[PDB]
DNA sequence: TCCATGTTA
DNA sequence: ATAAACATGGA
């Protein structure tokens, strides 16, 4: 890796991909979300932004190549703070609903979901010099994030093989997802490793995106 | 026709599919033990063979008649009569579970059956398969294969995509924030038809104003399988080693209080069986994770309450094994399970349960606290299950000294003489009650940083050993909790 | 070349918002385990709704009404938001319609999908909850009336507390320059917020500005993090005064004006002379936001 | 077009609100925390009831009254005779059911919900109190003419404290339908506000 | 696509 | 205390 930078945030939420009627969350963000956040923070606009019923139709032909890991310093708890969020009905969709048709989003119904009390992340990116330079220009050029790479090292994550039973692992995770018919991502489960030493090469994952 | 299917545990996205594989394998194993099954095999040339059964993969070979037989066995059902203040209700047979529930009246099965109607098939349009196979006699050659042919056509190309229906008991057709549909595989959707037979069911409840348990919905427990062959060998006796004592019309063990309690109970039974059944690895080597679902029906709609993922650690199992020893645990001391969860490893040792234990106890049970003492409050937490330890012990000494000395100074009557003669115990005990509850209620309210310490004058009213103000003036909560709880230790014991 | 963002605080008063999720015969409020304690919170959706209500109250045109319906809560009186002008004041204009207005063939406007301006955070209390409780009479309506009576009368109870709230803006960018008048009106509406929560008419709590202080150059937010502050003290003052004394040359205090309403009463001269002669005027939030708008029209 | 709101206080005297929610032997008053101290409370429902009572007294049309002749206290004139055409202060009482006066649509086109013009708030003290303050006494029984037969024979306690307290209120601005005399009569009733207490 | 219906210890 | 605001696959 070239260098890595640290950040923290008080509140966040990471929905499982089509969790269901009742939402849920995961202790750590997905790799795809982190990749998108880093791409946007550099000021790189999305490669494709066509419009229609849906979006996110992304070929890999023109897209930066890069390798990302993930880290974690302090465990955080979870809470549930919501009572309502409307939806789009399935069924008759009778009476007025069919009468209005104004970007409908009618039939408000109650539903709850989860939030994270606190969040802090440490990992950065292994990338060529030009990409890091333009990322710095996007951050500084024409909540809070800053590089403390060498000190302040904490635990990390890594894919797990059928041995060495881990503790408090993440149930599911996403690598590269497109909102269409596909095979989604291959590996789901991940395992945390606790040691104040540089993460192993297995922790680094070369992202296809 | 001959069709072969191969499955790998690593490629499954959810633990539900992993349960489905084990359910299908157990279905085949149980079906292989029926005379009518082999009669149909030798008559209609039924093909059914497990090829490669190991820890990491599975292989199956089957024909159309095998699918017909499996759907005949799985979707078997009959009709039962119930009364109203009369009507017929169709009830599923239960499959291989009927051959394993040795409890009187198959009461466990009943709960399972109830659950199958509560959440599994809340939408009645999905009840069609059981309607057709009601009253059929597989020993008499009764069979049904109309729906089987469509499934066979679909399975002819299992790699094609499809759409998830409500047969998956989580989510909707698209969740419908917008029109998204969903993604799944035909072979993967086939596997979900049988995992419901492996899940565990428990009945949660809430406490009313009168303290009676009001049951609402169910809690479903799903295991995550690591070694398939070991799991399928051990479960048949795990189910058979369950308790049989029933409370009312439900098993006593079936009553749980928190969603995580059933997860601990299942793996506790597994740990009992691993001592009973040797030759397998540790619990982690058998179960990777536990899934807990809280569900309940409301009208023509189904609502969820909690979804979570647990861990199989045994040190928590050892602690949990202690709670069942105490008989008729009060619902307040029961909240000890809540505080079971480099920061929170040893958080239980401070017992900070005064707050939430008091919050609920205030409202409806300040009236009911005089009733049966909730079985002596498990001897008031078994009398703290017996200088910081000395700091805890001096509170117990001081409370007893206060109550005895005050009751003596009031009328100079001693329980030593009272126990000697009959017909005078309850008159003494009534004064004891009315002298303890007033002080307990006085400490119940008027609690803050400074005013609380001034009430210690009353505690030592009829009145080294001083070098602890550096703790008393700082905590103000642990000491308050101890003085509140230990004061109830001197509360009278019940007559019986 | 940015949009400034700040943090507001409210005068203490008893809490009003009951957040549903009622269990047995009590109404409760959601809590957060910030440091193992209890804290009352409010979701940003209520603030968004209240701000839009004040925008419609001030007379600014809009195309959406949430009216009290007899059957079930719903929102209506809305048409196609074809122009960005005359609608929704450049914010919160979602659309998920599958077939609408010939998409863009005759609409000829941007889809207005997944667009937002002035994304706001959520409010947090400053004092721990002490497990309070206040009971409630709640007698039956009648024993002889034609209308129903719920067959009995109960004795309820609810909990209240007095605690201030802090609240960040988080407004940035430079694209919101089409209607500076709309921006000024929105700023005035924020300065004139009252009854933001939908809690209840009685025991009403209102969000009045009280020592709103934050600013930055056209760089992303950092430094004070909008949270991690003490209660009923000088967190504003201690935090940014200490930082600016440590960072008088590291960060420009000329643009980042003064902080704290108490220092407006004492030691104002010393702080001003030691820091800078910048536009650090602080008399009232109204004129403060007026000069913010005056300086913001040029940028 | 014009809004108004004010905070008012009174003169010091012993406490007046009494409910006895704790126990028969010991009576207590509601307590609230404030900066580590404790203070007294008078709930807004009491002031609402008192305002209704003075609107009764000041010769104003009414749509609610009590009976004081039932085992469990209830209200009669609010719900029995009135279809809620015009409330005391346009409070337009609500309640939900399968129907309410023929779905409250055909006979009288009014919304199910209410207006809530008035805007009150909790009343809080200015200085703290401290624990029990006064004793009390109770008789044994009637004796010869046995009709009461309580047979209590106890010496209970009471809680009193001396404090003058204040409270705010607010009023809507653009409400002018049938206002001219109604709102000024309500204001005049506020001016006195005599009979409010828990006892 | 649309238009056929289900209740307790 | 009421107090309420969903799904299947079927020609």
């Amino acid at each position: 890796v070239t260098r890595y930078l640290r950040l923290k945030a008080p509140f966040a939420a990471f929905r499982p991909f089509q969790s269901g009627s009742f939402r849920s969350t995961t202790p750590v963000p997905s790799f795809s979300a982190v990749y998108g956040l880093l791409l946007n923070l550099a000021g790189i606009e999305q490669r494709q932004e066509v419009e229609g019923k849906v979006t996110l139709i992304k070929p890999k032909a023109e897209l930066p190549k890069l390798a990302i890991a993930i880290g974690q310093v302090k465990p955080s708890s979870t809470s549930l703070i919501n009572q309502q969020l409307h939806n789009y009905p399935v069924g008759n969709s009778g009476k007025e609903f069919a009468s209005r048709t104004f970007g409908s989003k009618y039939w408000i119904a109650p539903v709850r979901r989860e939030v994270l009390v606190n969040l802090d992340l440490i990992i950065g990116l292994q990338s060529p010099v030009e990409f890091w330079q333009k990322l710095d220009q996007g951050l500084k050029g024409e909540d809070e994030i800053y590089p403390i790479e060498k000190p302040d090292l904490a635990s990390w994550y890594c894919p797990l093989e059928p041995d060495t039973r881990p503790n408090q692992g993440a149930c599911r995770l996403t690598l590269w997802i497109d909102r269409e018919n596909n095979t989604q991502t291959t590996i789901k489960v991940f395992s945390p490793s606790d040691f104040r030493l540089e993460p192993p090469a297995k922790a680094w994952q070369q992202l296809p995106g | 026709e001959i069709l072969t299917l191969d499955f790998n545990l690593a490629e499954l996205p959810s633990a539900q599919h992993r349960a489905g594989l084990a359910g299908l394998i157990l279905m085949i194993r149980e079906l292989k033990k029926w005379p009518w099954f082999k009669i149909r095999q030798k008559e209609k040339d039924v093909l059914l063979s497990i090829e490669n059964l190991d820890q990491y993969g599975a292989s199956i070979q089957l024909n159309l008649e095998g699918l017909i037989a499996l759907f005949d066995l799985a979707y078997l059902s009959f009709t039962e009569e119930r009364k109203s203040k009369f009507y017929d209700v169709i009830t599923p047979q239960g499959g291989f579970l009927a051959g394993w529930d040795k409890s009187d009246g198959q009461i466990w099965l009943r709960i399972w059956r109830d659950m199958f109607w509560s959440i599994i098939k809340g939408v009645p349009a999905t009840r069609n398969p059981f309607n057709n196979r009601c009253g059929l006699n597989l020993n008499a050659g009764d069979s049904f294969s109309k729906d089987v042919e469509s499934v066979w056509k679909s399975l002819q190309n299992a790699e094609k995509t499809t759409g998830q229906s409500g047969a998956f008991y989580l989510g909707a057709m698209a969740v419908n924030a917008e029109n998204v549909s969903t993604d799944d595989l035909i072979k993967w959707q086939f596997l979900l038809h049988f995992w419901a037979f492996v899940a565990q069911v428990y009945c949660p409840y809430i406490l009313d104003k009168d303290g009676k348990r009001n049951f609402n919905g169910y809690v479903i427990v799903i295991p995550d399988i690591a070694n398939l062959e070991d799991f399928c060998d051990i479960l048949p006796d795990v189910l058979s080693n369950r308790n049989s004592k029933a409370f009312g019309f439900r098993p006593q063990e079936s009553v749980i209080d928190v969603p995580e309690q059933g997860a601990l109970e299942l793996l506790n039974l597994i740990k009992q069986r691993i001592a009973k059944k040797a030759g397998s690895g540790l619990l982690s080597d058998l179960i990777v994770g536990v899934e807990v679902i809280h569900a309940e029906k409301q009208g023509n709609s189904i609502k969820l309450h909690s979804v979570s993922y647990l861990q199989p650690n045994e040190e928590s199992v050892d602690d949990y094994n202690a709670i069942k020893n105490s008989y008729y645990c009060p619902w307040f001391r029961r909240q000890l399970l809540l505080n079971l969860v480099l920061a929170s490893q040893s958080w239980l040792k401070r017992h900070p349960w005064y707050g939430f234990g008091d919050l609920l106890s205030r409202i409806p049970q300040r009236w009911l606290k005089e009733n049966n003492s909730y079985f002596s409050h498990d001897a008031r937490q078994l009398f703290t299950q017996k200088k910081t330890r000395e700091y805890a012990e001096i509170v117990y000494k001081i409370a007893q000294g206060f109550v005895l000395s005050k009751l003596s100074s009031k009328h100079d009557l001693q329980w030593s003489k009272c126990k000697g003669n009959p017909k005078l115990e309850r008159e003494y005990n009534d004064k004891k009650e009315k002298v303890v509850n007033e002080a307990f209620l006085a400490i119940r309210s008027r609690t803050e940083k400074q005013a609380f310490i001034d009430y210690f004058v009353s505690t030592l009213y009829p009145h080294e050993f001083v070098d602890f103000a550096q703790k008393l003036f700082q905590d103000t909560d642990e000491i308050r909790s101890l003085t509140l709880l230990a004061l109830s230790s001197q509360y009278p014991i019940k007559r019986q | 070349n940015l949009n400034l963002f700040a943090t507001i605080l409210t005068y203490p008063a008893p809490a009003s918002n009951y957040r549903g999720e009622s269990e047995e015969n009590r109404s409760v409020i959601q809590k957060i385990l910030k440091d193992g304690q209890k804290y009352a919170i409010i979701s940003p959706e209520s603030m968004r709704n209240a701000l839009r209500e004040m925008l419609i109250e001030l007379g600014q045109p809009n195309n959406r009404t949430r009216l009290h319906s007899e059957d079930q809560l719903a929102v209506e009186f809305k048409e196609y938001p074809n122009p960005d002008k005359f609608a929704d004041d450049f914010l919160f204009g979602y659309m998920v319609a599958q077939t609408n207005d010939a998409k863009e063939m005759k609409k000829l406007n941007r889809p207005a999908k997944r667009d937002s301006i002035f994304r706001c955070n959520m409010a947090v209390a400053v004092n721990p909850y002490k497990y309070d409780t206040v009971f409630y009479q709640s007698p039956l309506n009648a024993g002889d009336s034609a209308w129903k009576n719920s067959t009995s009368s109960a004795l309820l109870h609810r909990e209240v507390t007095h605690t201030a709230f802090q609240y960040p803006f988080a407004l940035a960018g430079k694209d919101c320059a089409a209607k500076p008048e709309w921006v000024k009106a929105l700023l005035q509406a924020i300065a004139e917020l009252n009854g933001v929560a939908g809690g209840h008419a009685r025991a009403y709590y209102e969000f009045a500005p009280r020592s709103v202080v934050a600013r930055l150059t056209p760089k992303l937010v950092a430094g004070y993090q909008t949270y991690g502050f003490d209660a009923e003290g000088n967190w504003l003052e201690l935090s940014r005064l200490t930082a600016t004394d440590s960072d008088n040359l590291d960060l420009p205090a000329n643009e980042f004006w003064l902080g704290g309403e108490l220092v407006r009463k004492m030691d104002q001269e010393q702080k001003a002379q030691l820091e800078a002669m910048g536009a650090h005027l602080y008399a009232n939030p109204e004129k403060l936001f007026a000069d913010l708008a005056d300086s913001f029209l040029g940028v």
